[PDB]
């Protein structure tokens, strides 16, 4: 995250981290129940072992109440197109589930219809993460979090050299020297409404990081509600 | 009174109050109670959405909807979408 503030002590419990072989973050990703993980199919195919890490705000220093988790089961959307990232989705079932507390909480997913009409007009969603602090400089060890305003459709189009599908869409400044950045994909984007946060993205892709005229792009999570739900009425092994 | 200005027949006293018919607020039951989502979210807490040109409320997942059929009640300390207290 390039500008924003680090998160506070419980604000921004949802955050998870998925931490390869080496135990480095490489992607964030979203908690949305004991046992599901919300992230961004192109991230799987960046570590070849992976675990997830839940509470931890400081990722040089072990402090209590963080806790890693086995994946027990990978559901990516088989749709995911390499070339463009659409559907760039995926969940995570944990081998354990994970005990909420201070700092580890699952954001609440939407209903479509009332997303759409009132937490895709709002103003602003924020994305926080681990990733790199400036696009030339390197991860944060501490979580942030940025508030982002919403772009319209055809502005996201227009600034983007590449194509943007209806499973996208952009967040962030024109020329404002804030955005997300490489490390923050398949975090998590929220929008709040009367003092609950729901999940509106997950951080995808973007060219540089907050470059005048281009936006962050994130999977935009109404399209696939449904697929989520399907996901996750799973519930464990037969 | 005179001028009844109480809308809505709602029913003045008195330098004057109106008591207004169920279905109106404001301070001349000007303002009308029933409302579709598009505004103030249907009153609801979280999900509004319309049924039959009505106002249906409902809670995401960690909550149950109260009996008043608007606000949220969480199940637990940590339901979904609230950052943590303790
Ligand atoms: C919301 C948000 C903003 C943001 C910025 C990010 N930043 C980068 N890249 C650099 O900033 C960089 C800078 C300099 C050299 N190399 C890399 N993402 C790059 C990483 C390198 C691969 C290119 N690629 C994918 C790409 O383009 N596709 C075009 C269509 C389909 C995918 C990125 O997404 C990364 C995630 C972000 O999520
Ligand atoms: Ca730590
Ligand atoms: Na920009």
């Amino acid at each position: 995250i390039v500008g924003g503030q680090e998160c506070k002590d419980g604000e921004c419990p949802w955050q998870a981290l998925l931490i390869n072989e080496e135990n480095e973050g490489f992607c964030g990703g979203t908690i949305l129940s004991e046992f599901y993980i919300l992230t961004a199919a192109h991230c799987l195919y960046q570590a070849k072992r992976f675990k997830v890490r839940v509470g931890d705000r400081n990722t040089e220093q072990e402090e209590g109440g963080e806790a890693v988790h086995e994946v027990e089961v990978v559901i990516k959307h088989n749709r995911f197109t390499k070339e463009t990232y659409d559907f760039d989705i995926a969940v995570l079932r944990l081998k354990t589930p994970i005990t909420f507390r201070m700092n580890v909480a699952p954001a609440c997913l939407p209903e479509r219809d009332w997303a759409e009409s009132t937490l895709m007009t709002q103003k602003t969603g924020i994305v926080s993460g681990f990733g790199r602090t400036h696009e030339k400089g390197r991860q944060s060890t501490r979580l942030k979090m940025l508030e982002v305003p919403y772009v319209d459709r055809n502005s996201c189009k227009l600034s983007s050299s590449f194509i943007i599908t209806q499973n996208m869409f952009c967040a962030g400044y024109d020329t404002k020297q804030e955005d997300a950045c490489q490390g923050d994909s398949g975090g998590p984007h929220v929008t709040r409404f009367k003092d609950t946060y729901f999940v509106t993205g997950i951080v995808s892709w973007g060219e540089g990081c907050a470059r005048k005229g281009k936006y962050g792009i994130y999977t935009k999570v109404t399209a696939f509600l449904k697929w989520i739900d399907r996901s996750m009425k799973t519930r464990g092994l037969p | 009174c005179e001028t009844s200005p109480c809308q809505n027949q709602g029913k003045c006293k008195d330098e004057y109050t109106c008591t207004c018919l169920e279905g109106f607020e404001g301070k001349n039951c000007e303002l009308f109670t029933r409302k579709l989502c598009s505004l103030d979210n249907g009153d609801c807490d979280q999900f509004c959405h319309e049924e039959q040109n009505s106002v249906v409320c409902s809670c995401a997942r960690g909550y149950t909807l109260a009996d008043n059929g608007k606000a949220c009640i969480p199940t637990g300390p940590y339901p979904c979408g609230k950052q943590t207290l303790e």
